[PDB]
């Protein structure tokens, strides 16, 4: 009956050694990086986690971390457009209008 | 969509290397090479008087030109650092200097 | 039952199409595993990284009862260029080694 518990990572890249075939000497021992993928699985079964990871270099992802019951879902969130330009600058510019500090002509 | 813009100054080289093969297009930029296209460009650039440019013409009209624009900058400058005498000569004599022959 | 390896090497002047005349080949077997090393994913590497690269795509290979593989670009992916010659004899002995081995009894 527990809640739910949420992590956000970030630029989960930097935990990977999968990315020296480049002259990339930027894995550590894997070590580290199989203790925290069995923290998503193992012997235990935590059942109350929901672990969102963010990242910009989707190529040098380690391989084990994209299989079933483990991160399994993969999304792209692409430059902004024309109306979403303007809803943006509308949004970010209420409060002058809010207080009329902003000026009628533009 | 994409697209590509490439430079070199050697062509025969990267054709030896089997990389033109790779490119899909050539294009050619050649050097200046006829005395009244000089003349076309000195007037453009607008740094000779008349009477110079009626000596530069009847010296330069033997047609053995061929310069770089580049080069032309860099020879114009030298030459225009002389007294007003001398600075057709000092330039004529310096266009002489790099005959090239193609 | 008696030849549990085989080999084919296509060939032809530039620009004929043989990339989609392999890969055709390759889809209508309707073996149960396929699959296609083609150099652009290792660009920069480092001729280890292409060597154990090949490792893995070919003992993944090994653990099934049918399969085909197609090494594309054989010529590019040996790093060579016509000036010297030069390559890389590490690639060229490993490929070598590699098209003669047969895999584990029964495949
Ligand atoms: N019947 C056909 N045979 C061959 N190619 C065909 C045929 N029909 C269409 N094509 C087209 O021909 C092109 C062949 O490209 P492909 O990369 O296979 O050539 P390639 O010689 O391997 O190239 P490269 O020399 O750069 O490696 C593709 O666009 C393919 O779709």
């Amino acid at each position: 009956n527990s809640g739910l518990h949420i992590i956000i990572f970030d630029e989960i890249d930097a935990i990977c050694k999968q990315r020296g075939s480049m002259a990339g000497s930027t894995g550590v021992h894997d070590t580290v990086v199989n203790q925290l993928l069995s923290k998503i699985d193992g012997v235990e079964q935590l059942n109350n986690i929901l672990v969102i990871g963010m990242t910009n270099r989707p190529d040098l992802i380690d391989e084990a971390l994209l299989r079933p019951g483990r991160l399994e879902v993969k999304m792209e969130i692409g430059l902004p457009d024309e109306k979403g330009r303007l809803q943006i600058l509308h949004i970010h510019t209420a409060r002058m209008r809010g207080h009329q500090l902003l000026s009628a002509d533009v | 969509k994409l697209l590509i813009i490439g430079t070199t100054s050697r062509k025969d080289v990267l054709q030896e290397m089997e990389m033109l093969n790779a490119f899909s297009t050539t294009i050619h930029v050649p050097n200046i090479a006829t005395g009244e296209q000089l003349l076309e460009a000195l007037e453009l650039l607008g740094n000779f008087k008349d009477k110079e440019r009626t000596t530069i013409a009847q010296q330069v009209k033997g047609k053995k030109v061929w310069i770089g624009i580049k080069k032309l900058l860099m020879l114009i400058e030298m030459s225009l650092q002389m007294d007003p005498e001398y600075r057709v000569r000092k330039f004529l004599a310096l266009l002489r200097e790099e005959g090239a022959s193609p | 039952d008696r030849t549990p390896l085989v080999s084919v090497l296509l060939e032809g002047p530039p620009h004929s199409g043989k990339t989609a005349l392999a890969a055709k080949i390759a889809e209508e077997s309707n073996f149960p595993f396929i699959k296609i090393c083609s150099p652009d994913k290792m660009i920069g590497f480092s001729e280890t990284a292409k060597c154990q690269a090949m490792k893995k795509i070919f003992d993944d290979a090994y653990k099934s009862q049918l399969s085909c593989v197609v090494v594309d670009d054989i010529e590019r992916l040996l790093d060579y260029v016509p000036i010297g010659p030069r390559f890389s004899n590490l690639v060229l002995q490993a490929l070598l080694v590699l098209l003669k081995k047969a895999p584990p009894q029964g495949r």
